[PDB]
Parts: structure tokens; sequence; C-alpha cells
RNA sequence: GUGGCCUAUCGAUCCUUUAGUCCCUCGGAAUUUGAGGCUAGAGGUGCCAGAAAAGUUACCACAGGGAUAACUGGCUUGUGG
RNA sequence: UAUCUAGCGAAACCACAGCCAAGGGAACGGGCUUGGCAGAAUCAGCGGGGAAAGAAGACCCUGUUGAGCUUGACUCUAGUU
RNA sequence: UGGAGGUCAGUGACGAAGCCUAGACCGUAAGGUCGGGUCGAACGGCCUCUAGUGCAGAUCUUGGUGGUAGUAGCAAAUAUUCAAAUGAGAACUUUGAAGACUGAAGUGGGGAAAGGUUCCACGUCAACAGCAGUUGGACGUGGGUUAGUCGAUCCUAAGAGAUGGGGAAGCUCCGUUUCAAAGGCCUGAUUUUAUGCAGGCCACCAUCGAAAGGGAAUCCGGUUAAGAUUCCGGAACCUGGA
RNA sequence: CGAAUUUGGGUAUAGGGGCGAAAGACUAAUCGAACCAUCUAGUAGCUGGUUCCUGCCGAAGUUUCCCUCAGGAUAGCAGAA
RNA sequence: GGACCAAGGAGUCUAACGUCUAUGCGAGUGUUUGGGUGUAAAACCCAUACGCGUAAUGAAAGUGAACGUAGGUUGGGGCCUCGCAAGAGGUGCACAAUCGACCGAUCCUGAUGUCUUCGGAUGGAUUUGAGUAAGAGCAUAGCUGUUGGGACCCGAAAGAU
RNA sequence: UUGACCUCAAAUCAGGUAGGAGUACCCGCUGAACUUAAGCAUAUCAAUAAGCGGAGGAAAAGAAACCAACCGGGAUUGCCUUAGUAACGGCGAGUGAAGCGGCAAAAGCUCAAAUUUGAAAUCUGGUACCUUCGGUGCCCGAGUUGUAAUUUGGAGAGGGCAACUUUGGGGCCGUUCCUUGUCUAUGUUCCUUGGAACAGGACGUCAUAGAGGGUGAGAAUCCCGUGUGGCGAGGAGUGCGGUUCUUUGUAAAGUGCCUUCGAAGAGUCGAGUUGUUUGGGAAUGCAGCUCUAAGUGGGUGGUAAAUUCCAUCUAAAGCUAAAUAUUGGCGAGAGACCGAUAGCGAACAAGUACAGUGAUGGAAAGAUGAAAAGAACUUUGAAAAGAGAGUGAAAAAGUACGUGAAAUUGUUGAAAGGGAAGGGCAUUUGAUCAGACAUGGUGUUUUGUAUU
């Protein structure tokens, strides 16, 4: 807040054919005689500086949170999706890919490592080895200093090593059904992040989340309603029920007359 | 300036404000901190509660004149009827408040059963035994909860006999008003023969 | 990844805490690994370099040269060695200074102290 | 016939004061006084949509103004010639 | 002294620049219009012009900008009674 | 344009970013892309996030640079000249010779304030000496200041200022002998016993304040590159001590 | 130009104060109220500046009130949704 | 104003809001003061409260929103019934104009009763309200606009300590 | 002729203590104006800045002379809210709390006023001894104008019954925080580029370690570390389990019945007035002056004045952790921050150099290279230096050093030029330069003989 201030400079006002700037008073520096005190001055205060009541934390509703952590978990389970995330999944059977127990009690890293290429998301394990780069500004000497893709969620119910076994595996996290934030399941606000689940992760998302026979357990939430019943618009157009009343249709483009 | 039709601001802001924000930028590491605390205040008195048993007492005023909340500490009628004397109640764990007193013999009885109940609840081990703890919990609050006393049946018989609830508010009202013009009118009358 | 709250990943912190060392830390900042033989002798992996230890350079122009050391140059966080040495076009013979991370550890000046640090870390002789 | 034959002859907030219900409030119940409210007038702002207001500076200062005076120049030519 | 030479060597100023006549134009042009014209590089003088330079006119007005001084201005105050 | 989240498993020491280029293409443009030089370690496309985000001006700020311009100018204080030496080099250094000047309220010989080593010796062009420089109060390295008698120190002047006291919320203000219980030199004590004691006089009424006021006392000759009323030789004086 | 003389050093007087054989003079190149730091990035209806491109739309200097006349509110004119 | 060139250089952030728009939920809405938990400022999870909204009006004591298919009339998109292309009928949400009804305030007339001075039924009135009349709000974000803040950037003469 | 008391002194008497610094936060005093009101005087700014006094790790406040009006809460302090509200305000500009409610934290209390009077039972100091933050002999002193025990308003005070917990004290192994120390994994394997491999390719290894840094370029595996555990060079020791010498064998605490009571703060409440202050309005707090109390008294109950009744506390004496604050100090971790005209004034011998008599003012200034390998030697010059040579990956890195942009210059080259230059349209001239002619189709006299 004193930065650009700790000075006593006065204007020297007009009829000294110099800018009616403060200059800074005394003599046999240099600094003497010279402009201070402003944002188009060497060494002035900056325009409007910068406060730390700036807001800096932003509220969203929980409700909308939750809407949107559903479509993130939900676009998970899109194929193509995961693929324009691009996940590098072209070789895993299915997706949403479910696992079992087996890898909640998983240990050891070099185990974990094996069980990611015996499913599938080694690739996406090399894809996040290979993509490490030195950042591209000076954003390196501020702690920052390498930049690499994300890899697969491991996502469990139960933790019984498979935390720390895909800790030191690059590029993969894992997470809690209970949390299952939405920054790792959509990162960069792109959906299709590629999971794993394991079998009680996979089991608990109903309780967690609520079903038409199950309610949510997050009290006072239910699952949002779609819009539209369903996203297939072109089956829906092209339903007898509608052709039917539509009437007949032109070239699909206008002949050019005169 | 004025300017168009927009509501009156009175945004109070002519001083010197900016010495004066205090942002709780602090907030996450605050609650850290205070969790750390209560840890350690665990550790430290580790087979305490962790907080003292408090009363059910009613909120003052008519807005909250429904609501039952937790007090500072029972009373000494309270203890007394429990069976215990005050020291010892601030020994065992009890909050103990001297200048509260019970004009109410609900809220008497329900502090009494409270008191009742801790004592059952508790295990107070001797100063030269062997310790036999019993895995502490943290909270008398959340073991010994308040509970909103039930007040009526959810069903019942209508019971009508014809004054509508209103005109009796209304007269009500009235002799709260006109009693004093009345007691002067019957003195007045009383002094003049 | 790092878990402790007292260890700091801060490139500026780090940075000036090796940059500003007293020489008792870059003694071991200056630590050197040990031969294929000399590892499988004693059970070692690395130790803290010393004067007149007999070390092989394994990386750099000088690839494959042996020597003993002359000096632990601390300062430079360097070490320097005989015979590994630049002439100068007066004719002079200059130290070359190289680190030891880039040196394989040939022969140990063993003394009562680094036999019983041999011990410490593990070693048998 | 709801003042003057018509077209002029006049006055906010705040405060005070009067008239009216003797109507509401003084917040722990009130004899009662006092005070505060409700509705209509009056006390006044003539700079009249309404600040509470003496000069001097040739010792002077600042922000400006060619929106504006003291030269020239420009239009005019009453006046002068 | 200026002047020429050896050495040494600044500054004020500078939109771009530098020939006129008239016209019109912010009513006195280096530029624009129409004419006159118009030949490298320059030296010493000079004081007509550059409405030359020096200074956000000190005169004048405006500002709900001051300050020094005065008083039967408004409002107070130290002392004193 | 700087940063941020995703992605291109994007470009790159076989050359990233920057910079130069009357080379090319694209876009109406903001601009983007590429060819050729320079180089040396990082950088970019796309979807989004974010802002200390775009300059021709503000007599803008800070740096740098021009024309003016090899121009104004380097003209007060009478004035310099010949030879030799040194030197790479001499109008300016040194030494001779001449001509002069200050002309004893000096351009002489000392000091006060101030400066602080400029004093003195030894080495040459980088800077400085508004020309030059072999010279210098410059640069580098060294040496140099000797007191009983000269000053300070002591005294008091105008004055400043503690204490005792009294103000003031207080930092502090007044006051300087005031409404105060305000201290110091000789023999007896000076060894079975200390500075304890009828041993005496008593009553300056802090302190600071002058290198020109007052005041105890040193002169001559010689000596150094540079100190001398200080060193040496000789000859004296003052103060304090049985 | 022998004194109301000139001057060294010491000392006193400090800013709404001092000091003035009196000029608003002098008080460190500062005086009709010194200098230093801070309040203070004081306020300014006033002057100056206000940084990329293209596309579409596109004014007002008028009304009423205002210590109002270099300013504002209001209505009008304009854009966008 | 600008001799020149480089770099820097001027509508910012915040509190409280207006219109609009997007989103979530919706007569409700807002988790984040706190608590639990955590892969140690992130997640993620948890309300009795509180804010705003769901009732107005009056200075206030206070009183407090269906005479009806939540009314009548005009106009109304859409839908329904329609003959071979007119155009007729019906129902008509939103919204606009109008006449009413209800709640509060003001001015009135005052019934059975009676702490004979109280309660105020009933009927009204060119009066009046930011009201009712099958709720629309709450929260978050964005542009623009507003006010207080250095407040787009530079600029006094002054004033204080 | 002597011995005391009271008060007041003296001593280089014995032993202590205070001052100053820092001041971010904290407790007070004092105290403005700029500014806003579009002027301005009340107001605002602001009970702020400057000035002064005084503390600590927090300070302050704190166990009601409270809030309330309820079915009543119950020390203090903070947060959310109350609430931009009630109120204040030339009722203008503006200002503006509190109760309740939710939560964080929670903790309680002790003096005066009582005769121990069958025993001043209390305490500093001097001198001895020891287990020395002290404990015991003795002596003097203080003290009755009152030091201990006892009671503090919630209560509490010359006694007696019918079963009735505890004790308490200096050590030792250890629960617990650090100066902290130490040990604990995995390639430097082959090829390419390069001066250097830390880069590309192949093959691997460890991973509870792929954080970060160093190393001659982007290094988990070369080094330090990092992750997980293990073992230790010391200090603080009722939030305690067992030992340790043992209970100073008349040691201090409650009701089913009260023989009496029940001391409770004075120039102080309170009233007036004055000034200041508050949202506090016939006056919120504070202070000066005047008057000046009382015991079912006194205060309050947010509009000034006898009351049939209320309600609620108990002042004029005192202590007390936690939640709360913290632009200072010490230690640590971070960042969508800045990146050498930026960020602190200061990335550097920066509060430095220099400017002022002084108070004060206060810069500029980072980068050779991986390594000085900082250029031996030869030649010209008086010398600086040049030209060769040399080191280097590069000297287009030579200390005046990473690339070195623009303004501004020098040289060469090319062009125009009769009192500006520059610009637009259009062409011409000279320079310079990009755009099918290998091809989704036909076919052939072999260029050098999956076809050319």
């Amino acid at each position: 807040e004193k930065a650009g201030h700790q000075t006593s400079a006065e204007s020297w006002g007009t009829g000294r054919a110099v800018a009616r700037i403060p200059r800074v008073g005394g003599g046999g520096t240099g600094r003497s005689g010279q402009g201070a005190f402003g944002n188009m001055c060497r060494g002035g205060r900056m325009f409007a500086p910068t406060k730390t009541w700036r807001k800096w934390n932003v509220k969203v509703n929980h409700n909308e949170k939750r809407y949107a952590t559903a479509s993130a978990i939900a676009a998970t389970a899109v194929a193509s999706l995961v693929l324009a995330r691009g996940h590098r999944v072209e070789k895993i059977p299915e997706i949403p890919l479910v696992v079992s127990t087996d890898l909640e009690s998983i240990q050891k890293t070099k185990e974990a490592v094996a069980a990611l290429k015996a499913v599938g998301a080694h690739s996406d394990l090399l894809k996040v080895l290979k993509s490490k780069k030195l950042r591209a500004g000076k954003g390196k000497y501020r702690n920052r200093r390498w930049t690499q893709r994300r890899g697969p969620l491991v996502v469990y119910a139960e933790d019984n090593g498979i935390v720390k076994a895909l800790r030191n595996v690059p590029g993969v996290e894992t997470a809690n059904v209970a949390s299952l934030n939405l920054l790792q399941l959509a990162p960069g606000a792109h959906l299709g992040r590629f999971v794993i689940w394991t079998e009680a992760a996979f089991t608990k998302l109903d309780q967690v989340w609520g079903s038409e026979t199950v309610a949510s357990s997050k009290v006072g939430y239910t699952l949002p309603s779609h819009i539209i019943s369903t996203s297939d618009v072109t089956r829906i157009i092209n339903s007898s029920e509608i052709q039917s009343a539509i009437r007949p249709a032109g070239q699909a483009t206008q002949k050019r007359t005169h | 300036a004025i300017s168009k039709n927009l509501p009156i601001l009175k945004n109070h802001f002519r001083k010197h404000w900016q010495e004066r924000v205090k942002v709780h930028f602090d907030q996450a590491g605050k609650k850290v901190s205070r969790r750390n605390a209560r840890a350690t205040r665990a550790a430290k008195i580790a087979p305490r509660p962790l907080d003292l048993l408090r009363p059910v007492v009613r909120a003052p005023t008519v807005k909250y004149n429904r609501k039952v909340r937790a007090g500072r500490g029972f009373t000494l009628a309270e203890v007394k009827a429990a069976g215990l004397t005050a020291a010892y109640a601030r020994t065992i764990g009890i909050a103990v408040d001297h200048r509260r007193q019970n004009r109410n013999q609900e809220i008497f009885d329900a502090n009494v059963q409270r008191l009742k109940e801790y004592q059952s609840k508790i295990i107070v081990f001797p100063r030269n035994g062997k310790a036999p703890e019993a895995e502490q919990v943290l909270s008398a609050a959340a073991t010994f909860p308040i509970a909103q006393p039930a007040t009526d049946v959810e069903a019942r018989a209508v019971q009508d006999n014809g004054e509508s609830a209103f005109r009796t508010l209304r007269l009500a009202r009235s002799e709260k008003k006109f009693r004093g013009i009345r007691e002067k009118r019957a003195r007045e009358k009383a002094e003049a023969e | 990844a790092k878990q402790s709250l007292d260890v700091s990943s801060d490139r500026r912190k780090a940075r000036k805490a090796y940059f500003t060392a007293p020489s008792s830390q870059r003694r071991v900042l200056l630590s050197a690994p040990l031969s294929k033989e000399l590892r499988a002798q004693y059970g070692i992996k690395a130790l803290p370099i010393r004067r007149d230890d007999e070390v092989l350079v394994v990386r750099g122009s000088k690839k494959g040269q042996e020597g003993k050391i002359s000096s632990v140059y601390r300062l430079k966080f360097a070490v320097q060695v005989d015979k590994v040495t630049k002439e100068k076009v007066n004719g002079a013979s200059v130290p070359i200074n190289l680190h030891p991370s880039k040196l394989v550890i040939t022969k140990l000046h063993l003394d009562k102290d680094r036999k019983a640090l041999i011990q410490r870390k593990g070693g048998k002789l």
C-alpha cells in the first residue's frame, strides 16, 4: 500500500517549463527533481493498485454444483466424449470401466501399474508420461515448472492401499465415490474424464446419487430431469407420427429462376 | 450526484474504511487450527467429554418463546434436587449457574431428568484406581441432546362453545386498555358518597 | 511427491539453500557414487567425496580419465583431480574442475571416520 | 351564490403556534400534569421551487477564459474628414 | 574583439519546414487557389519577417478558488471586568 | 498481450524465444503464416478462465539521441622572448639569459574560521587542470606534525543550566538561592581500639560558558625532503613535593 | 570616512513567532507569514491527455427547476434488449 | 501540445444496488458464521437459525384480503365444432381498457348487549394505499448504469499537525 | 544524671527496583484540518492523522448495581444476524448502535466490613545447617492505628445425630515439544546429435520415492533429497501408570431437625450546572464546580414530574485462561502476483553514494563462457593499441563481454534533387519475385536395364 508513495514529492507548479507532475525535492542525487507519485511515472504508484479484498472465491449453488457433477459423471460413460477429451481408451472393451475390489486392496505401485496395463489405461499412462513439457512462460519460476496431461481417475469406495499404490503413477488420480469432485470429473471444464470404477464404487453410486427407486442420501436432493425426453431429435422428426402430418417438402435447394 | 429512477442507497464509506478492512483469508486455516485445538485438548483431557453438560432453558422473548435451547448451567436448586453439591457437580463436569432461577416446574423436571441421565451415563474414576477407561466420547451435548417438549397430540376432539377467540382477544385488549379508567371511576364513585 | 509440511518444494528456496549452504553441507552436496566394483565390495551406493579418493570420470569431455583427488573446492562446488588439467597457451597447467556427481569413486581414502561412516551407512569392508 | 365582472395581487422542508377529535403514544400496569403524533390554518423566505453573511488589495495568489474588456487587424460609417 | 587558422567546444530553440503578390480563409499564409517565378555548395554582416525565443497573461472577466489587511459584516475567542 | 485449467502423447540445442530483411502468401483490417540472415533454451495452435491487456500526443515519466554545430565561444587582472636539457612528443616542465610586474593596507612573511594531508619524496599517460603538458593542489606508493615554558586545560562575561521546590495529562516548563536539616583542612586521636571522638575555624551558597578577555614559567644558535619558542647544543625560568 | 562608525568571536530572540531608525523590510539565493515531514493520491462545476480493427444504428446545443448563467437534474433527441 | 526514439503511461477494485440476460431450484430459496471430513486454503457432506420472498395498510393503537365458476364488459393468441375455396359458433391463458367486489387508512350511520361507557354488528361515502382478486421468488454469474470510496490519469492558490 | 514513642532526616549503610528500546496489534490522554455539504458557520471528515503516557504474547473485558417484560435468559470476548434498522441529523449532507436468535470458546472466583483473645497463631531480613526457583535452629525487626486461619451474598457465621470419599509432599522409569542427529530404493547399459546428453531411439529397474534442487541443455532411476519406517549426542517434567520414605494416628469438607443472626465499599450514589461525547432523543458516557444521602436502602426499567403495585440486579474494592487482534520480532509453507524503468527506495559494499547548517532528502547499478581455457608467441607503434597467431562450440562471447532494437551516425552500393519533403489514382522504366507443366487421364524410337 505504500509502494510509490515513500516520497515527499511536491508539484513545482507552472512557470518552470516542466510538466505539473509532483517532483522529488532536494539535490545532489539524480533522483531529485524527478517525477513521482503517478502511474505514468517511473517509480510511481501503479494505477488502481491491486487490493486483497478483491473477490477471490466464487459462490455456486449446491444444486448447480451437484448438477454439474452428475453431468460430468454421466459424460464419463459416453464413449465419444472421453475420446474428444483425449483419453486413449481406444483399446478398452467398453466404458464405464468397472473393475474388482482387488484393485481397492492393491498395495504396490508396480502392481497398480500392472492392473492399469491389464485393464487398458496404460495408453493413458503413456500419454501423461510423454506429454511432460516445460511451461511456456513466467510460470516456471512460480513453482509451476512442468505441465502434463491428466490420466485416468480411479474411483474407489474403500481405501486399502489403492491411493498409495496409484500415488506415484503419473497422471492417475484417485477419488472416493463420496466426494467425486467436478474439478477431477471435468478438467478444464471439458466433459468425459476417463474413469475406472471399482465394483463397490459403481454399486455405491446409486446410493450416493439416488435413482428412480432410491433416495440420494443427499437430503432434499434428487437427480435433474432432462428438458427433452430424448436427444434423438432426428429420430423424432423422421418418425411416422410426425411425417404423416407433415406437408410435402421442396428440393433441399432452390433452382435459380430468372 | 442524483440521477434516474434508482433506490436511495446509504453506503457508509466516507471514513478511512480501507485501513479497517478484514477479509477472512484465514477461514480454512482457522478451521484447521480450531480442529487441531479441539483434538489437542481432547488428548490433554483424554478421558473427558471435551465439554460440560448444559441444561435446557427457554428462550426469553415472545419471538423465541416457543423454542427451548441450551443454557449456561444448572440451577443450585436443580443440582440439589438431582442430589449433588454445586462444587462436586462442577468438578465432575456439570455446568452450574448460580444466577439462573427456576420459576417453572416443567423446566425444573426437564433439567433434573437431564442431571439424572448424565449421572447414570457417566463413570467417575477413583483417585487411586486402575483407571478403567471407557472409550471417551467427545460431546456431552451430542450424547444428551436438547429435545423440544411435545405440547399436544396430533389429533383431538373439537371443543367449540361459541366465543370465536377473536371477541375474546378484543375484550381482553379492551379491559387492559380501560382498566385504569375503570378504577378511576370506581374510586371517584366511592369517594363522592 | 512430498507429504511432510517441513519439506519445501519451492524453487527459489531450494536454490538459495544450495547456493548459500555452508562448507559442512557442501560436503554432503558434493557426494560421489562408488564404482560398480566398490559398490559390490562395500555395499554403499555413494559417499561424500574426500581429498585423497581415487576417482574416474564417467561423464564429460574427460570420460574414462582416472586420477586421485587433489582438492575438494567446496566454494566452487567442484573437485580438482591430478592429471586432469588444461595446458594454457603459455605452458602453465591449470586444474579443471568437475562435479563429483559426474565421477565414480574407484578407491576410497579410508580412516577411522570413513570406515565408521561405511558401517553406519551399512557397509562391511 | 364555494369572495370581488374576467384577465395580476403571492410562498416549501425543518421549527414554532393555533383549531379539531379530546382520537393514538410515552414501550413494567397509570390519578394526573408535561411531551410526542394525526388533519387544517398562521408566523417566510420579493434572489419570490425558498443561504444565515461587510469591505479592501497599487503586496498579492491559483484554476481557467479570447465564452469577455484594455492594441492592431476585420464588418459598419452614426460621428469625423 | 569580431575575422582566418591549431586545439577545445556548449546552449536557447525545433509539428514539418523555410521566395513572393493577391484571393479566400478563425476577417494579417511558408503551405491552400490564381499568378509571379524557379539552378548545386556557400562566407561575412544584418536586424524586415518567422504575428522569432524567454513565462499554463501579473491587466480584465469568470470560479459558489484563495490569501494579506480593515471594519458599525456574520459567528466566536484569549485576556480583562 | 501477460498469466491460468484442458488438449494437441504440439514445435525445439539436427536450433525455442527475441531481433534484422524496398522477399512471399493470406485477411477489408486489427493482424496471421512463411523464406533468408543473427543467436542459444525455451515456445506455440485450439476450447475455455483471468487481467497491472494494445499509445502519437498528456509543456506525460525515465533513459538514450539529434539538427543547431565544428557553430557561440575559450578577448578583464600591462608580457613575454632566446638557448640548453629532459622527453616519442615542449608556446606552457627544468635550468640559465633578457624583458617585466606586484611596489611593504604587496602578487612578500605569518596566522584566525574553514579545509583535512592539499605538506614532502619517488614513477608515466587513463581521466582532471574548458589549448597542451614530460608539469600539478591529479594518479599510485610511501614519509611527515616531538612542548613543564606556545595553546587548550583553570577563571569568570553576556548567557546556558541540574538540584530544592512549584506547574503541566505529558513530552516537559519555570526557577538558580529561591517558603531546602544543602560542606570542607591541621594536630591530639595515628594500634591490648578506629579514621571512631566534649579536638578548632567556620559558612564558597552546583556546573557549563572565551584556542581574541583574565592567566605561572624559554631564549639564542644549529639541525629536516618535509617538524620545531617542541628535536640537538648551550644558557634559564615557573609550579608542586620531608 | 573618528563616529547614531566598521568589524571578528561568543550570546539572546523562532514562524501568526522573532526582529524592524519602518522598506511588509529581514528571518540560510525562500517572506503580505520561512523551511522539513506528515494529514495528502487534499478538492477542483476548470485545462490537458485518455492506447486495436471492422460492421450496423446514430444525435444535441431545446423545455422546466436550480446562488441557476463554463455546471447539474428533468423532458426531448439516440442505442440496445 | 508536439526536435527525435525506446520502455512505462490513464474507467480499476470493493460495499450496497437498478434494468436486462443465462442458470439452479421454486412457495420457497441461499452448504461454505460454523460443524464433519479431506488426497492439510481444494474437494465433498451437514440446519434448529438468519436474510429475502410468501400481506397489506396506518403516524400509531391496531385491523387485516372470495356476495359470484376469484365477478361483469370490450379486445384477445392458441385450441374445439365446422360446409369443396366464405367465414359462423364455442372456449378463451398472457396482456391492455373499463365497471365492480374484498383488505387497510380517512369521514360517516351507529344493532343485539352492557364494568352506561364500553364493545362496533349493519349500512355507506365525487376520499385514500407502494394492496387482494389460483403466489414468483431466492441464489449465483455476465454486460451496462448508480452512489460512497484516491475512483479514468496528471494538475492548484490553500488548511492542519 | 536516663530510657521510650511520633514525625522528619543522613549515610559510597544491606539488598533491590525504575528509567531507555521497539511499538504491527493492545490500554488511555490529547487532538486537527484538508474533505463533504456542489457556498458555509452546526454537522462531516473523526471521537481519525499528528503529539503524549503505559503493557503483553496477546492486551483489554470478565463472573451483573446485566439483559429483559418472557413459559424469561444468565461472566467476558469474537463471528453471522439484528441492520443501514430503532434513533441522531441546517431532520440537509450524512450518521447509527443494542436486546433476542445461531455459533466459536467456555471457568471460576476473593478482599473490606466479625474477638483466635486459653495465648500474632503472620511476615521481611541477619547469622548457621541442608535435598538451594527453596527448607529447617536461633536472633533482630515489622506488626495490635491489625499480620494469619475463618465468610464474600450463589451465601455464610459459640453445636449436636443413625450406615458415610479423600489425604498430602522433594525423586526414578516413562504419556508428551524440539536445538535436533543418523540410517534406509532404482541405469549413469548400447546407437545418434552435441563442446557438454541432462536431448532423440532400444532395452531395463525402483516406486508408500515420477516434490524440488544441483550437475557442462527438458535427469524418478548421477548427486542431494523425496516416500516409508528404524535407531540416537540433550533440554521442559501433576493434562499421569508403577516404584519412592511414609502418613506430622485430636490434620480439612455435606443433610431428614434450627437456640440467633446475617457486618456487604461516602465528597460515594444522587441532584443541579458547564464542557465534551454518544444513535441515546426535557440530556448516553466522561470530566470540572456546587449541593450532597440512605437503609426492605440503592441503581436500572431509553419522554420530564407524588404513587395502590411491579420486575430486575446489588455500585462507589479486587483477580481470572480460551475463543479475538497482530503492515513489529523469530521460524516455516505457499501464490492464476512482479520480473531489473517491474517488484520494497534497495535482486548489487542500499538507507549505501551524494545534497542540505539542520529537520530531512535519497538514486543509479543484475547476465562473458560449461570451464578463464581472460588471448603464450611474432610484428608495427613511444605507448594506448593494431595486425597476425592462440583458447573456445561460438571472440557475430575479449572483461568497454548473453542476442545486442530504435532514434542517431560512418562506409559502400542504388537512385532522384530549378525556393521543401512526404502522400492518392493511373501507367511507364529499372530492379526484384510468387504462381500447371513430377500429377485422380491417355500410354512407349529402353534416360544410366515393386517395370524406365
